[PDB]
């Protein structure tokens, strides 16, 4: 979040993050208007779950393009620079950076790429610089006739108004499928029932019933079970590995 | 070592055909005496593959990596050691690495000088630099019938393996055997083309002959069985 | 498809919008089984008749 | 009523809901006109016993 | 036409906008102004600069 | 652009074309031209929009 230096738009860097806990209480001791408008997921209290692996993203857009980062969205960066899927879900978190990457000296290392001739898939990372050609003349590495630099500098500077000026952002995603979580919640564990009609919550799996031995054979690599109706039927402890 | 050699001929590969072999746990789920159709890439039924033959005419050739490889080699005293991914094949790329050892096996991801012919005798003739290895991670060695699957989706590496203990100088069997996940391994870049590697006691110089088959896979839709126990029995393919 | 896991991951004005789907659908699916069963049921009483 | 103009003049997140109202509205529409048939058909059988 | 009319009025500054907010629990919120998820009526912020 | 007589400076001929079709490549032949810079739309596409 805090970075010195954050990546231009054309070459925004990933980050993967695993095997910790995530404290989501941090985001509100940053600058004040810190937009959280969340996808699949309800940050009001309702982010203390566990997900499988996490990618963090981070670049700098100007306002003209704030709202190109959304899925099914189309625009100068979202379809050319950073493209994200219709299902997607996770987190988009924005706020202002005038009074640090502005400066008086002029700040030109940001960049953002307007000649491809082909689109953005979801999750596309494009670092070609060479020369578009849009004729059958080739450039040679010389503008002109149908000949243009894809790479376009931002030209940030603080006299502009508040629209040109530069935001760092930062989007978060997640995915919850079967295979075991490694990042979660700050959730306090709790002793292990059995043979009593108690609610329980492994990993998120809320649930109502009875927890008794199970004598299936379950593999190394297998985390649950499930019987002919398609439902959770057998779970594995996540700390004692025993299976339930 | 590993320099310009031509002494062996290239030839056209063989031609086999693959019954019922390349099934794998498509999932973490555990499930008994139901019948489960999923869909999922995988090497379609009675499709045959390509066949080599390794000495000393060693065939050693770069193939493609088409979206997930079988791999299958029926051969004694464990000659092949690992694979070698990657796009240029070469130090100006990053590419995936995959090696074995006594009594270990060693997994890096970093770009490396490969020559022309990589080969494990010999201890670490197979490349000469290694610019930054971002992961690596090493475990217990994989050590006559030994059948690996290869997947690469989403940037997850993943690989399915089972050995299985036959004696004969046959073809692939026929016979069903569905495969075990073994690792996951998190890279993030993509792969093109493949090549495997194998313990020559190079230069009098121990030699003998080794075989393996390649298999791409395709998406399609099997039927899986699942018995009372946890196994996987028998599958149907759909579009067959 | 899982109640406990739309609850547990969305704010209530929001999960209103995804339960009706999935009560509407459901119930969709007990009204159509019924149906069949009248039906059935009748034709079962012309041979017991 | 064309879904094609759905995903096309109009955006694709949110056109998931406008194809649902579609998807949801014919596939009701051809459960009725089964059900009729089921009645018509133990009609029918009726006359032919 | 309403049955009556609840007004409460406090200096507030507005980065306690978004946790002093309808239905949207918060820390503060709980120890100082809860409101009821299905609460009816509105809000007004007024500067006092 | 092949008009011998040009407009002066501060009497500029404002013309307006409407009810027609645009094309921007016949133009384009002249090797001669130095500066050519769009400001909120593409140098390329500014025949489909
Ligand atoms: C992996 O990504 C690289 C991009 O860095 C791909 O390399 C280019 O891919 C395009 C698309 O097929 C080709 O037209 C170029 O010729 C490729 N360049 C080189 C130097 O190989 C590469 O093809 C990707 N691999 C796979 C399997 O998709
Ligand atoms: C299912 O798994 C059980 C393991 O608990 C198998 O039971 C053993 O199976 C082996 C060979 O299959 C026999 O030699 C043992 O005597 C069995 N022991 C017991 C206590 O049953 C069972 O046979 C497996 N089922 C199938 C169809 O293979
Ligand atoms: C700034 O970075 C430090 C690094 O540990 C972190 O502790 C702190 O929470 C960050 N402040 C933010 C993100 O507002
Ligand atoms: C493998 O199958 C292909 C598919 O038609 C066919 O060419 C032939 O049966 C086999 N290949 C070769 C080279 O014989
Ligand atoms: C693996 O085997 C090699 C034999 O070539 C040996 O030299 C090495 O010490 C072993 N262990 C590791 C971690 O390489």
């Amino acid at each position: 979040f805090n970075a010195t230096r954050f990546a231009s738009v054309y070459a925004w860097n990933r980050k993967r993050i695993s095997n910790c806990v995530a404290d989501y209480s941090v985001l509100y001791n940053s600058a004040s208007f810190s937009t959280f408008k969340c996808y699949g997921v309800s940050p009001t209290k309702l982010n203390d779950l566990c997900f499988t692996n996490v990618y963090a993203d981070s670049f700098v857009i100007r306002g003209d393009e704030v709202r190109q980062i959304a899925p099914g969205q189309t625009g100068k960066i979202a379809d050319y620079n950073y493209k994200l899927p219709d299902d997607f879900t996770g987190c988009v978190i924005a706020w202002n950076s005038n009074n640090l990457d502005s400066k008086v000296g002029g700040n030109y290392n940001y960049l953002y790429r307007l000649f491809r001739k082909s689109n953005l898939k979801p999750f596309e990372r494009d670092i070609s610089t060479e020369i578009y050609q849009a004729g059958s003349t080739p450039c040679n590495g010389v503008e002109g006739f149908n000949c243009y630099f894809p790479l376009q500098s931002y030209g940030f500077q603080p006299t502009n108004g508040v629209g040109y000026q530069p935001y760092r952002v930062v989007v978060l995603s997640f995915e919850l499928l079967h295979a075991p979580a490694t990042v979660c919640g700050p959730k306090k564990s709790t002793n292990l029932v059995k043979n009593k009609c108690v609610n329980f919550n492994f990993n998120g799996l809320t649930g109502t019933g009875v927890l008794t031995e199970s004598n299936k054979k379950f593999l190394p690599f297998q985390q649950f079970g499930r019987d002919i109706a398609d439902t959770t039927d057998a779970v594995r402890d996540p700390q004692t590995l025993e299976i339930l | 070592q590993c320099v310009n050699l031509t002494t062996r001929t290239q030839l056209p590969p063989a031609y086999t055909n693959s019954f019922t072999r390349g099934v794998y746990y498509p999932d973490k789920v555990f499930r008994s005496s139901v019948l489960h159709s999923t869909q999922d890439l995988f090497l379609p039924f009675f499709s045959n593959v390509t066949w080599f033959h390794a000495i000393k005419r060693f065939d050693n050739p770069v193939l493609p990596f088409n979206d997930g490889v079988y791999f299958a080699s029926t051969e004694k005293s464990n000659i092949i050691r690992g694979w070698i991914f990657g796009t240029t094949l070469d130090s100006k790329t990053q590419s995936l690495l995959i090696v074995n050892n006594a009594t270990n096996v060693v997994i890096k991801v970093c770009e490396f000088q490969f020559c022309n012919d990589p080969f494990l005798e010999s201890e670490f003739r197979v490349y000469s630099s290694a610019n930054n290895c971002t992961f690596e991670y090493v475990s217990q060695p994989f050590l006559n019938l030994r059948e690996f699957v290869f997947k690469n989706i989403d940037g997850y590496f993943k690989i399915y393996s089972k050995h299985t203990p036959i004696n004969l100088v046959r073809d692939l069997p026929q016979g069903f055997s569905a495969l075990e996940p073994l690792v996951d391994l998190p890279i993030g870049i993509n792969i093109t083309r493949f090549q495997t590697l194998l313990a020559l006691h190079r230069s009098g110089w121990t030699a003998g002959a080794a075989a393996y088959y390649v298999g791409y896979l395709q998406p399609r839709t099997f039927l899986l069985k699942y018995n009372e126990n946890g196994t996987i029995t028998d599958a149907v393919d759909c579009a067959l | 498809s899982v109640l406990n896991d739309i609850l547990s991951r969305l704010d209530p004005p929001e999960a209103e919008v995804q339960i009706d789907r999935l009560i509407t659908g459901r119930l969709q699916s007990l009204q159509t089984y019924v149906t069949q069963q009248l039906i059935r049921a009748a034709e079962i009483r012309a041979s017991a008749n």
